[PDB]
């Protein structure tokens, strides 16, 4: 079995710049390298075979290098839509001979640094229908922003530690920035109890904050 | 192309099996059809081929006790994995590898793969919930709408606006999945407020189930 040591786990270059990502068989295996792209939601994507081809319709800004141990890619002129985690494989195995493609690398997270955008922020209370069913769930949007933010629940002026879940869009292929939603979950108890609900968003020394008062809405 | 089939919602400890099928050609050629395997938010993790001339296998050594790959047909691949536990749940990829002269090292054909959830849960359709702002403030011209698509298992659900013809401004964000195990996901939409009267579609086809929620502001 050919493993494959990637570095480095994550990286992230501005807009432009020049990443270069590392592979190590744990054997030699020649030229017997393919690399991979692959975005969430979406099936991988093969970019290079045979350490150094490029596979047909894939930009010429990715190239790989490599024959033996040690194998590089490399994006130069990063873009937004080269926002994405690439993956090594081994295509050959000398144990078994076969030509294959075999194991697979740890990954290499890329985050493309584009221009600084802060977020505008949007808080949903909870539907009429929602209390009824023993619990609410309260949506906070933090929509097209660059670089992460942070964001904070507050009840009444009381942080909220529990109940939150938090999904990150993918970079914009096209400008490079996220959408963040927020999500409060309390039983309708505890809604009830409650008048004020905050969401903060912060983005370093900045934050915009959105609230509602229960009784409201 | 490839569609693999076979997955959804099974029960931890039980064996499944998934097929890989082939569309527009068939294993007749020479080709490997490798098995890769993703859990959500991980890393690619190969499991085997089979070489479709000789049925010649090839596993990686962690798979070799619970994992079978098979060609039962000239354009079915089949995957038998057994002993499934929470540790399995994934996306399973088909991969074709196909010669490029010296060596198959070409995997440039996947499939979009076939999602595994193994919970011990019982499948649950979502509850859609219109998202508005709030009805004491003050309206503008523009206004941002959604639907909040709550606890369903398993994944995947798949949001619509329109029956599919409001595309512009939508973010529909990745599931979220609380302690209990439910997904959960929101969709949102900035439209011309006092204009259009949106509608969300939300399709859970593990329950057979699609719901259409008309939201409006105030």
């Amino acid at each position: 079995d050919i493993v494959m040591t990637q570095t480095p786990a994550s990286v992230e270059a501005a807009v432009g710049g020049t990443v270069t990502i590392k592979c190590q068989a744990s054997q030699r295996i020649g030229s017997h390298v393919s690399w991979y792209q692959q975005k969430p939601g979406q099936r991988p994507k093969l970019l290079i075979y045979g350490a150094s081809n490029l596979e047909s319709g894939v930009p010429s800004r990715f190239s790989g290098s490599g024959s033996g141990t040690q194998f590089t890619l490399t994006i130069s002129d990063l873009e937004c839509a080269d926002a994405a985690t690439y993956y090594c494989q081994a295509t050959y195995d000398p144990y078994t001979g076969g030509s294959y493609g075999a194991g697979f690398g740890g990954g290499t997270a890329v985050v493309v640094k584009g221009d600084p955008v802060a977020p505008s922020v949007l808080i949903f209370p909870p539907a009429a229908d929602q209390v009824a069913t023993g619990t609410v769930t309260i949506v906070c949007v933090a929509n097209k922003y660059f670089p992460d933010v942070t964001v904070t629940w507050e009840v009444d002026g009381t942080t909220q530690t529990t109940g939150i879940e938090n999904s990150k869009t993918p970079q914009n292929s096209a400008d490079c920035t996220y959408n963040l939603s927020s999500t409060l979950t309390l039983t309708s108890t505890q809604y009830n109890s409650h008048k004020e609900y905050t969401c903060k968003v912060t983005q370093g020394t900045t934050s915009v904050v959105q609230s509602f008062n229960r009784g409201d809405c | 192309q490839l569609v693999e089939s076979g997955g959804g919602l099974v029960k931890p400890g039980t064996s499944l099996s998934l097929t890989c099928k082939a569309s527009g050609f068939d294993f007749s050629d020479n080709y490997y059809i490798c098995w890769v395997r993703q859990a959500p938010g991980k890393g690619l993790e190969w499991i085997g081929c089979i070489f479709t001339q000789n049925v010649r296998t090839y596993y990686a050594n962690w798979a070799k006790g619970r994992f079978t790959i098979s060609k039962t047909s000239s354009t079915t691949v089949t995957l038998q994995m057994t002993s499934l536990t929470v540790a399995d749940t994934a996306t399973y990829f088909c991969a074709r590898f196909s010669d490029t002269g010296p060596d198959y090292g070409l995997g440039n054909l996947w499939g979009p793969g076939s999602l595994v959830t193994v919970s011990s849960g019982q499948p649950k359709a979502p509850s859609v919930f219109p998202l508005a702002p709030c009805c004491g403030d003050t309206p503008s011209s523009t206004v941002t709408l959604g639907c909040l698509v709550k606890g369903y298992l398993p994944e995947p659900v798949t949001v619509t606006w329109n029956s599919g013809t409001l595309t512009n401004g939508v973010r529909t964000f990745p599931s979220v999945r609380q302690s209990s195990g439910l997904y959960s996901l929101s969709s949102v939409v900035s439209v011309t407020s006092s204009s259009q009267p949106v509608t969300c579609n939300v399709a859970h086809p593990a329950t057979n189930t699609k719901v259409d929620k008309t939201v409006a502001p105030s």
